[PDB]
């Protein structure tokens, strides 16, 4: 039955509607579902709008009219312009009838505020249609009735904030630059009779909802309003005093002095600057006589959510820390105006204390803003000590872990500002919060894990010998707290912490060799430690010293028999041992760190071949048995083994870069023959088990070898310096152990890490190898290509690393393409196409990118057969596709791209720089230029796929596209009001002309 | 579960059989118990989802359950379940378990085959 | 004790992936766009005892937005997504928000940032200020790697009980029934069995 209303060959039963709608909003799985369906379908019907009227007058359902308006704000948004005056008369007539019945109307104006709001804002779309210029008497007729009736003086408000925001707040991206201007000068030249309607109700109104409903509006106002309607009427005084009194106007009144606080202001205004004082002065009154005083327990008040208390004070927050960034030099100088200063930073103080993340960062913010100022400003600092006295302590116990990168670096700036303002402060509550964990009172995990992040951030801040005292006396005190905690999980957590701090203050460590190496070689016994996290934290603690500390590592400490990074690879066995792979990776890298430090070419290929000795004697052994008999390489044990060897040798690579060629030289030979031997057991694993033997933990660990193989080679080349090595020694054995390989594989097996490696080699090399870039073409375009042009879903790694490797190849030997037969050519015009159609921004990017880079390849031929060729093949082909994604709505993350591409294509023709005719002979009358054809050619192509737009329409974008293909800003405006004019009937084509 | 002893407890993610879409979808992640009953001395298998502490396995662990590998792991158990309530009434599902490693997943057959002897008796 | 709440955003920011997980536990890694708004009741036990969510998972695409606005009404709480590793899908945040309190004007609203898993971050901490003065409270998000994946739930269900120190809690757990085998659906287990051991398990390289 009820699908009956998307019938209509009949008449629209309305009781029938009523039921679908209850059931959709009322009722419950199958049937509001079913619903759900049939109404989507009757409000997308394109004539459901004629029935509009009939259910407004006919429904008992508040809701099936809210769907009703929803019908009609489709028809006035898109299809308005169509109507005959006399339709659009009639319809406009019977929306604000609607609106004053319904206003008229006690009862309904309470019970039905969600009818009413959507009425109100159909009204504003009417407006944004007809107003001014074909409902001139609009506002005063609205001002006129809002004497009648306290309901449609109040509703009045709703329409003009609606009105307010639809013009200045959300006009950018739903109009033409010339509509929103014609918008935004039409409530200007009327906004003086607005105001006198606004400030009259709140100077003698006396109804709650109506006095909030007219500051609701001004908050919009005040977007765009000129200072003058504020500071030259009482209306300041007024929002300060009357309104923050009553808790109704509160909130609302709150958020106007927000917008008061950001209105642009004379500068060199005495009488401004008092007003400026004063508002500031009766609002921190009325909150302390009628809210909270200064003193009061804002963390208590906010943690027990009681009405609107927390937004309240989250508002209290934004007031105060938007008008003191600005305006608290005003208040600096003045000593009678000290104690308001002082109360307004203390009510900031307490916000501070509330256990509320996202206040926390809006109070920090000032906060950060404050003490920057303090740092810098002469004679500042001094009215604040009592306030930063108490910052301190708040930061110090808000402190969060480093991992909390933004809030941490936040944290840290204000604490090292702080620090730097009173170093005696900062250590003795650092030094006393570190005795509440020694006596028990504050002792908790949390607790000393926060203390610890405060300490180590403030390293630097501290002279030289009072971070030295400092240093001692906390590692002291951590020392004893370790000693008196019992239980493992307790000391874990001490020990932590301590190597903590003493990661973060390296300065402390260079200066104290005998302290650095007894931290070394306790991290080195933590590194047996099995308790969870101990281990991390001491690979973690390891190389973040070697990081800071690498030279006391590779030079000969005095009383020591030699440079301390031959001790530790003379033990790394023994204090490697316990380790988990990840974590030998770890402690492998922080040697790499260290032997890199060492510019002797001797001493450094030595500790890299004894650092080296171990993965390299494993991988001796494997090679002698595996070529011995191939087929120990099925054990899944030995598969491990040699992963985790080229892991160490990544690890290794990613620290030593340039300097890891030596070892890289060792393994190449045997390191690509065991790339080959794993190969073919993938492929015949893949033949004897299936697609799914892809899943198995057996040639997952194979694809491990063969990634990580490629990760060293990548890593390697990425820092290489000697690239006459790269190209005479690695990239021929390369290219052969793994182009060939790709190629043959099915699709599944194929790695996205050879795409990956071949990016690094054509972009470092690219241009000594101008036959091994067209051989990893042929190897990896076409067979890549048809993997991920069937959809944009199916092999996402090799979608993105093989738009990654086209881009490359454009860039740095552009001549691989010009190699390219006909065909293959088309195919890679075909894939830059096909990069535009995802909404994936890597490959989006990407394909745009590569179309702006084969461009300029061609212009810089010169006049040439393959350039004019090129233009006559694909010009048209670019300037359309590019128009389609810019067009579509689907493709909005790549707009500044397609403009830039559209731009460059246009501009070409525009500059004349293309040599042929771009269109067949006999097309046009033989002597017109490329200009001319390419204007027919648009208009045409436009034409047919908007061909709701006038002639005049798609004439007066193109002759201002053209006019603006040299001024990208401009031109993408043009873009916009285009994207805004193909979707909607009866554009003004003067739009287009907007300067 | 305040009448049962906690015999074993590993971090895994549980997986159901989908027959109709072809595909394993994850059912929860957290503490995977071995809970035996005071008064019955029967052993269950009792799961629990990080965060929301919603129920993803409750099941006894019958003598007549088999442990299988899955192609794709060497840290998971594919079984049949006859009877599960996590989401209320007795449902057979096609579980799969996975853990943090193959030490866990093997440990996991050890104290399951426990389970099972001792709900033999 | 039920509560209909109302999920906004982009298309593909995550809406229905963050439902579904809290549904039936499962992660859906394809990207099925809702039709118009998909409706499913999602229930929480707490201190406080159950609490019911009604939850009305809305489109994001504007080709498949149905009733749009149509589907706010009367609803008692909102959750706005966006995607961190998509910037265009914050610039619409305060367009949801816009089309969301028009409608409904005094209601608790979480802002998501979902895929915070992902490492390259576009949608940057610094960046994200637009809940303060609208006094929205913000969550970073992962339907993936499950980061904060209650916290938006929790809450919402302490500003409609307006209990701030309601907590989730284990529903308690019924002893499960002892089974026997059919014998007759013997032979249908192993086929089913061989079906689920031969299927691989999704994502081998994750830490469960
Ligand atoms: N990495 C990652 N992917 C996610 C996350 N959440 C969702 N996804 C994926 O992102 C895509 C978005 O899925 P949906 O939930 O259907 O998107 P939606 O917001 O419901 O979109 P519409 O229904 O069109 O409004 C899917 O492929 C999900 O698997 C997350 O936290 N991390
Ligand atoms: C990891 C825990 C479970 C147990 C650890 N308990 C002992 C660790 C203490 S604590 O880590 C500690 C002890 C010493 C000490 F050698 F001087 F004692 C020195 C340091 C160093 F090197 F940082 F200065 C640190
Ligand atoms: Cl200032
Ligand atoms: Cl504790
Ligand atoms: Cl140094
Ligand atoms: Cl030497
Ligand atoms: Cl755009
Ligand atoms: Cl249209
Ligand atoms: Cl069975
Ligand atoms: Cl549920
Ligand atoms: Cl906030
Ligand atoms: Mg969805």
């Amino acid at each position: 039955s009820m699908e009956g209303i998307l019938d209509f060959s009949n008449d629209l039963d309305i009781a029938l509607l009523d039921q679908v709608v209850s059931t959709f909003y009322q009722g419950e799985g199958v049937q509001q579902k079913q619903a759900q369906e049939i109404l989507t379908k009757f409000q997308d019907n394109p004539d459901a709008w004629e029935k509009v009227d009939q259910i407004l007058q006919f429904s008992t359902n508040p809701q099936s009219k809210f769907i009703a308006l929803s019908i009609l704000d489709k028809l006035i948004t898109r299809k308005w312009k169509l109507l005959p005056n006399d339709h659009r008369i009639g319809i406009r007539n019977f929306v604000v009838g609607m609106i004053i019945s319904m206003c008229q109307d006690d009862e309904v104006f309470k019970t039905q505020k969600n009818l009413i709001n959507k009425s109100d804002l159909t009204l504003v779309q009417i407006l944004k249609q007809e107003w001014p210029q074909n409902w001139p008497e609009f506002i005063p007729e609205l001002i006129g009735s809002s004497s009648s009736s306290v309901n449609v003086c109040e509703n009045n408000m709703i329409v003009l904030k609606l009105l307010s925001e639809e013009v200045f707040d959300f006009s950018a991206e739903q109009m033409t630059q010339a509509k929103a201007l014609h918008l935004k000068n039409s409530m200007s030249k009327e906004f003086e009779q607005i105001f006198k309607l606004c400030f009259q109700v709140l100077e003698q109104g006396s109804s709650s909802s109506l006095i909030v409903a007219t500051l609701e509006s001004l908050l919009r106002y005040l977007h765009w309003i000129p200072y003058r309607y504020i500071y030259e009427t009482n209306i300041l005084e007024l929002l300060s005093t009357k309104f923050m009194t009553s808790p109704d106007t509160r909130a609302i009144t709150l958020k106007c002095l927000t917008e008061v606080s950001n209105l642009k202001i004379p500068q060199d205004n005495d009488l401004i600057k008092r007003q400026t004082v004063l508002f500031f002065q009766n609002t921190l009154q009325q909150i302390a006589t009628s809210v909270m005083p200064v003193t009061a327990d804002l963390k208590a008040t906010y943690a027990n959510a009681n009405g609107n208390d927390q937004s309240f004070l989250q508002d209290l927050a934004m007031f105060l820390t938007t008008y003191l960034a600005r305006n608290r030099a005003l208040l600096e100088s003045d000593e009678s105006l000290r104690e308001l200063l002082l109360n307004a930073h203390q009510y900031l103080i307490q916000l501070s204390k509330i256990e509320e993340r996202e206040l926390f960062k809006t109070t920090l913010d000032y906060w950060h803003n404050l003490v920057a100022d303090l740092f810098y400003e002469p004679l500042k600092k001094h009215i604040y000590e009592e306030i930063c006295s108490q910052l301190r302590l708040v930061i110090i116990e808000n402190m969060v872990r480093p991992e909390e990168i933004q809030l941490y670096k936040s944290e840290r700036e204000v604490l090292v500002y702080l620090t730097h303002l009173n170093v005696i402060d900062t250590e003795e509550i650092m030094i006393s919060k570190l005795a509440r964990q020694i006596d028990g009172s504050e002792w908790s995990w949390h607790n000393i894990n926060t203390l610890s992040w405060a300490i180590g951030s403030i390293s630097g801040t501290m002279s030289e010998d009072t971070e030295k005292r400092f240093v001692v006396t906390v590692i002291k005190d951590l020392l004893g707290l370790t000693e008196q905690k019992r239980g493992k999980d307790n000391k874990a957590v001490v020990a932590r912490d301590i190597m903590y701090v003493v990661g973060e203050y390296p300065r402390f460590l260079k200066a104290h060799w005998n302290f650095l190496r007894t931290v070394i070689l306790k991290l080195f016994e933590f590194m047996h430690e099995t308790h969870e996290g101990v281990q991390d934290m001491a690979c973690d603690t390891f190389i973040k010293i070697v990081q800071k500390c690498k030279y006391h590592f590779v030079i000969q400490q005095p009383r020591e028999s030699e440079p301390f990074i031959q001790t530790i690879i003379r033990d790394i066995q023994k204090t490697t041992a316990d380790l988990q792979p990840q974590q030998v990776h770890t402690f492998y890298k922080a040697c790499g760190i260290i032997i890199s430090e060492e510019r002797s070419v001797a001493e450094r290929n030595r500790l890299l071949s004894d650092l080296m000795q171990l993965p390299n004697m494993a991988w001796d052994t494997i090679v002698e048995q595996s070529t011995a008999n191939p087929t120990l390489l099925l054990d899944s044990e030995t598969v491990k083994i040699i992963a985790n060897i080229i892991k160490t040798n990544v690890a290794v690579c990613t620290s030593m870069g340039a300097d890891f060629y030596p070892q890289l030289g060792h393994i190449y030979y045997n390191m690509l023959q065991l790339y080959r031997a794993v190969s073919s057991m993938i492929s015949t694993q893949v033949a004897a088990e299936g697609l799914i033997a892809t899943k198995t933990p057996k040639v997952r660990g194979l694809r491990t070898i063969k990634k990580e193989i490629l990760k060293l080679v990548e890593t390697y080349i990425s820092k290489a310096r000697n690239l006459d090595d790269v190209v005479k020694v690695l990239v021929e054995p390369l290219l052969n152990a793994v182009l060939e390989d790709y190629m043959n594989n099915v699709p599944d097996a194929r790695d996205a890490e050879v795409l990956n490696c071949m990016t690094t080699v054509v972009e470092k090399v690219g241009h000594m190898i101008p036959q091994g870039v067209i051989l990893i073409l042929q190897s990896v375009f076409e067979c890549t290509l048809d993997m991920i042009n069937k959809d944009f879903t199916e092999y996402p790694e090799h979608r993105v690393e093989f738009y990654k490797l086209l881009k490359v190849i454009n860039e740095k030997s552009f001549a691989a393409f010009l190699e390219l037969p006909p065909a293959a050519f088309k195919l890679f015009v075909d894939a830059i196409c096909w990069a535009f159609k995802h909404n994936n921004r890597d490959v989006e990017v990407n394909g745009l990118q590569i179309a702006l880079d084969l461009v300029k390849n061609i212009e810089r031929m010169g006049n040439v057969p393959f350039a004019n060729e090129f233009h006559k093949n694909y010009f048209f082909i670019f300037v359309s596709e590019t128009f389609f994604v810019l067009t579509d709505s689907d493709h909005k993350s790549g707009f500044s791209k397609q403009a830039l591409l559209l731009m460059k294509l246009i501009s070409l023709v525009y500059d004349n720089k293309i040599s042929v005719p771009l269109y067949q002979e006999a097309e046009v009358p033989q002597g017109t230029s490329n200009q001319v054809y390419l204007s027919q050619y648009l208009a045409n192509m436009l034409s047919n796929a908007f061909p709701h737009l006038t002639s005049e329409q798609i004439a007066s974008f193109l002759s201002a596209l053209t006019k603006q293909c040299k001024d990208l800003v401009v031109f993408k405006g043009t873009l916009r009001d285009f994207l805004v004019q193909i979707k909607e009937v009866g554009g003004d084509p003067t739009d287009y002309l907007f300067a | 579960e305040e009448d049962e002893e906690v015999l074993y407890k590993v971090r895994a993610k549980l997986f159901r059989f989908d027959a109709d879409a072809k595909e394993w979808k994850e059912r929860g992640t957290g503490d995977c118990k071995f809970l035996k009953n005071k008064k019955t001395n029967k052993v269950r298998i009792l799961m629990r989802r990080d965060k929301t502490l919603k129920i993803c396995a409750n099941h006894i662990i019958a003598p007549e359950y088999t442990l299988k590998p899955n192609v794709g792991s060497d840290r998971s158990w594919v079984y049949a379940c006859t009877a599960d309530i996590a989401e209320g009434e007795a449902e057979a599902f096609t579980f799969a378990i996975r853990f943090g490693s193959k030490e866990n997943a093997d440990k996991f057959k050890e104290e399951f085959e426990k389970a099972q002897e001792i709900n033999k008796k | 004790v039920q509560f209909k709440l109302v999920l906004v955003g982009d298309g593909g920011t995550g809406k229905t992936t963050f439902v579904k997980r809290h549904l039936t536990g499962e992660f859906e890694k394809k990207y099925v766009a809702t039709l118009g708004v998909e409706v499913h009741p999602l229930v929480f036990h707490t201190n406080r005892g159950p609490i019911k969510f009604n939850v009305w998972d809305t489109a994001g695409l504007e080709k498949f937005g149905g009733l749009r606005d149509g589907y706010y009404i009367q609803a008692q709480c909102a959750i706005i997504m966006f995607d961190v590793t998509s910037r265009v899908t914050y610039k619409n945040v305060p367009n949801w928000h816009r089309d969301l309190v028009r409608v409904c004007e005094n209601i608790p609203i979480v802002l998501c940032g979902n895929k915070v898993d992902i490492k390259d971050r576009k949608v940057k901490a610094k960046s994200i200020v637009f809940h303060r003065k609208k006094n929205l409270q913000y969550y970073d998000i992962s339907a993936k790697s499950n980061y904060n994946f209650e916290k938006p739930f929790l809450w919402l269900a302490r500003k409609l009980i307006g209990d701030p120190n309601l907590e989730f809690v284990a529903m308690p757990a019924a002893a499960p029934p002892e089974v026997v085998m059919d014998p007759a659906l013997a032979a249908q287990y192993e086929h089913d069995l061989e079906v689920a051991q031969t299927t691989a398990l999704p994502d081998e390289d994750d830490d469960l």
